[PDB]
């Protein structure tokens, strides 16, 4: 059991922003002050993994808030990456502490590419294949977070992929991403911003291969 | 014998839905198997069953799938719409978007509501729905001789409603390029029927959400081509 | 039954128009690619739903809305229906592929080659006559006609078990771009006239390309397209 | 009754894998009965299966089949190759060749050894392979966390060695245009154990060999068309 | 099963390009041959893998590099894609002959005979038009309408048991080049126009001719062509 900080919840957030788990990606950053200490190291003496999931949220609101808060499961997800292809850093992460919604995310338009080069003219980017559909986000496995009820997050996602098993330095099929459905109030006094902590379980993995430490390129 | 030739009246053709098949190319291959994959589709009445959320342009661009209760009180409903597809409130919703993809349709609607408030407080809603008329109707009295019932704050969170289909005909249009009576079927509206209570030091303004669904008999019919304005 | 992805997913629709070849040429390079290249564009087509530019896949679509300008301009291709038709991360299918010309009284023929080999190049000479070798091969090649139509089946050619609506991994370990398939594809189609280099034609042809799904299925639904309030 | 006839959709065409036969032109023939020759062949594969004599380019345009065992000693291994059929080191056995030939492959790799040397000398190996990874190992010690085994020079003079078929597919790309997951699977690679022993007045410098074979499992698809250079 | 031999070898290449007859013509005379002959060439073709120079059975592969010179040229044909298929020092199999135009619109017919025969020569004179006897005789003439399009199997046609990929006896006791086969063929194929002498043209017409094995099987494994490591 793999645990997780996040940042924390303001009532400067507004509506629709989130922020995302890409699991297993995430390990190798330690995204959120999360070391699995064996798994995480294991992966790099391997190449083929296979495994599934299951996630856990925490947030104590308390009499006098009110707020709505939606986490789900979507796959195949790409949006842990900066526009020009770059992962973002821990300072960025800092910074933002929330990704907030953009004409480029609902359209797909900034996703990372490869530039043509010298030999082409200069095309209009209109449109991509992962766009981000705020309101339909309730299809995948999901669940609300409504502060006088939000007690806690729970999914057990199969395993899936293009082919049964894939490299793990390169493979990501599922992702966690929580949303401010409605913005967060309540009388000061009370807890004030609280924090949200996340909690992960691989279940039935085969590490595959046998090799020294990972090298980087 | 020889061929006996018959010749046929309008061969040399090319039609876009011929169902037959045509002739292999590169036949004889093995292909990996995929029974590995879960979730399989069947039809698109999968996705259509599942829910979602709504939304409204903001109250005087940003539409938003939430509305929360005024403390000001009219005899008018707070939030109502027509009972028709091509509306912008269903312009998101999946069955929308699927049945934009159809020349007709066919079923119930499914709508469902969601409260989000305070602790302590407490009131009463009427939901009500109206065939077409002159015109829609406005005043709660002149709604509550239509199809109504009863929803209290603190019985459940989720009192569910259902539209019942009703039309002189099989089907209705999905889209209405000109208003008619198998296109357009009413409105539906929700009336505050009492003042709710606001206990100490309670946040104000509580939240509530939509969701719409398909019901167990929607069907569609008649596929077209699909308008690619998305694209842009 | 209407509803059925199969009663859906098996009708025809128009993919690409594409000119007809006259020579050898040159393939398109991977990009970034450098100017003074012999390499030709508007010849070659890959088959596949998902956005591509330069006869190459790609990952953002592109569009020149504004026509001026220096460079060389490039193709670009997208299944809108099937997008906007249904939610399907992965999907599986044999692709049928049909051609009619798009000029008066035409005759020609049509080659292809599935995913993972590449475009022949080089000529003969015969009786001081030059012809490409494309023209024999170990795959099909199809003759019609004057007027023309090409109809037929291809098979599943390509290494992963399904296709991916909306991947986001990578395919290599250094510089790889995250979530770029590697052979979502049935490989390229490609036509040509089966005269002599020698005997080549200033005027230009052009041709339009037309796809079918058979047998199609689907796994873990998904979302939409967005469309404006505006 | 008369030809109703249903004109076919693309008659008229001429396609180069049409199965189907054609009209007999000369028949009622007669042949020489040919039982007498021996050696029938039914499928690649029983040529596929036959091992043969790899190469490299000489030490600083000679290419070697064979590879002599040095005084000197370091850490890294002696000779080591990826396992991907483009490489040169393939380029004329009977099993690239063949490969050459299709769009992908399936199985194993088996790889064979003989040493060619002195009477009283003795020695010890390493074989190892290595999945793909960041860089190509180097020293021993990184080799050795990955598969291994131990080949005795004593024990017997030919340690059969096989690559297991390791890929995230159901096959593998036959050439590679662009590196990728599916096409380089790693590397293999040979080290010596220990320093050989020098008899008296024996020459110097033993003589290694490697031959290469398809394993049992080793299956081809998609054949496609040759390249021509060959000619010139 | 695509590693079968007869699921390999059951597939349409082409072979070579050919002018058109107009006339009875002199057929090609066995070598060394000496100058100011009336023998044409580029008209008769023979059914043969394996290399031929001039219409005729050769050893050794040749080709024109260096297009300058003086004399007269030939042609020259070899089954890339066969000899580089696979390995084997016997075969037999029916040949499958197949011919389309290489010219815009164009009606002809073709004809055939056997190894052991020859071309038949001269020519009749019917109400004053001379016509080559070679229209009619005892072997198959084929007719197609404009456009054309010419499709037959014809049997084995060889004395030889098989067909030998790599040959090292001789055929004769004196002066027999060692290696060189017999008749290691199906025949000689040629094209004519069914009109006559009297209205020849000036304008040059061209034809490809496209073979197919079919019920092929081999023995005796042997070795494949070398690579350079340039």
């Amino acid at each position: 059991w793999y645990t997780g900080r996040l940042n924390s919840w303001t009532k400067a957030v507004k509506t629709f922003s989130f922020q995302a788990v890409p699991l297993p990606g995430a390990f190798l950053s330690r995204q959120g002050g999360l070391n699995g200490g064996a798994f995480t190291a294991t992966l790099h003496r391997h190449f083929l993994m296979k495994c599934g999931w299951q996630v856990q949220v925490q947030c104590n609101l308390t009499q006098f808030h009110q707020g709505a808060l939606l986490v789900a499961m979507v796959p195949e997800t790409t949006l842990d990456v900066k526009p020009d292809g770059k992962a973002k850093s821990l300072q960025e992460l800092n910074e933002e502490q929330w990704v907030e919604m953009s004409d480029d995310y609902r359209t797909g338009k900034n996703m990372p590419f490869q530039s043509l080069g010298t030999y082409y003219r200069p095309p209009n980017w209109t449109w991509g294949p992962n766009f981000i559909n705020p309101y339909q986000v309730t299809v995948f496995p999901h669940q609300i977070l409504n502060a006088r009820t939000s007690t806690s997050v729970d999914i057990n996602v199969p395993y899936i992929g293009e082919t049964p098993t894939q490299s793990s330095e390169t493979q990501n099929s599922w992702t966690l991403l929580v949303m401010v459905l409605v913005p967060l109030d309540y009388k000061e006094g009370a807890t004030t911003d609280p924090e949200i902590t996340f909690s992960v379980r691989p279940t039935s993995p085969y590490f595959n291969g046998l090799r020294n430490r990972y090298t980087a390129g | 014998g020889p061929i006996p030739t018959a010749p046929r009246e309008n061969s040399l053709m090319f039609l876009s839905t011929l169902p037959d098949d045509t002739v292999p190319a590169y036949g004889n291959v093995r292909t990996p198997p995929v029974n590995y994959l879960p979730g399989e589709i069947t039809d698109l009445l999968q996705l259509a069953r599942i829910p979602t959320l709504m939304a409204f342009e903001r109250v005087p661009d940003t539409y938003v799938p939430y509305v929360a209760v005024p403390t000001q009180f009219d005899d008018r409903p707070l939030i109502s719409f027509p009972i028709t597809l091509s509306d912008p409130v269903y312009q998101n919703t999946l069955v929308g978007a699927i049945s934009s993809n159809f020349a007709n349709y066919r079923g119930c609607i499914q709508i469902t509501l969601t409260f989000c408030g305070p602790m302590m407080a407490r009131g009463k809603f009427l939901l009500s729905y109206s065939p077409p008329n002159g015109t829609q109707p406005q005043t709660l009295s002149e709604a509550m001789q239509c199809t109504y019932s009863i929803w209290d704050i603190g019985l459940n969170s989720s009192w569910t409603f259902v539209v019942p289909y009703i039309s002189p005909s099989d089907y209705r249009e999905t889209r209405a390029i000109t208003n008619s009576v198998y296109s357009a079927d009413g409105w539906f509206s929700l009336h505050k029927l009492t003042k709710i209570t606001l206990p100490p030091d309670c946040p104000q303004s509580p939240c509530i959400l939509f969701f719409a669904s398909a019901g167990e008999d929607y069907t569609l019919r008649l596929p077209v081509d699909c308008n690619p304005s998305y694209v842009f | 039954n209407h509803t059925n992805v199969k009663f859906l997913f098996d009708r025809s629709r128009l993919l690409n128009v594409i000119k007809v070849l006259e020579k050898d040429a040159v393939f398109p390079r991977p990009f970034p690619t450098q100017e003074g290249a012999q390499q030709d564009d508007g010849y070659f087509c890959l088959l596949t739903p998902r956005p591509t530019v330069a006869s190459r896949p790609a990952t953002r679509f592109g569009l020149y809305a504004n026509p001026s300008g220096s460079g060389v301009l490039a193709n670009t291709s997208l299944d809108f229906n099937f997008y906007s038709l249904a939610c399907f991360t992965y999907f599986r299918s044999d692709l049928e592929v049909t051609v009619v010309s798009l000029e008066p009284d035409l005759e020609f023929a049509v080659g292809w080659f599935p995913s993972g080999s590449e475009y022949q190049a080089s000529s003969f000479v015969y009786d001081q006559l030059h012809v490409p070798f494309h023209f024999t091969g170990r795959t099909p090649r199809a003759f019609a006609s004057k007027g023309g139509k090409v109809s037929f089946v291809l098979p599943w050619n390509s290494v992963s078990s399904v296709l991916p609506v909306r991947w986001g991994g990578a395919s290599k370990l250094s510089s790889a771009t995250r979530g770029l398939p590697a052979h979502a594809d049935w490989g390229t189609i490609y036509a040509f006239v089966p005269r002599p280099n020698e005997k080549k034609s200033t005027a230009v042809k052009h041709v339009a390309v037309y796809i079918r799904y058979k047998n199609a299925r689907a796994w873990c639904p998904s979302m939409l397209p967005f469309r404006s309030y505006k």
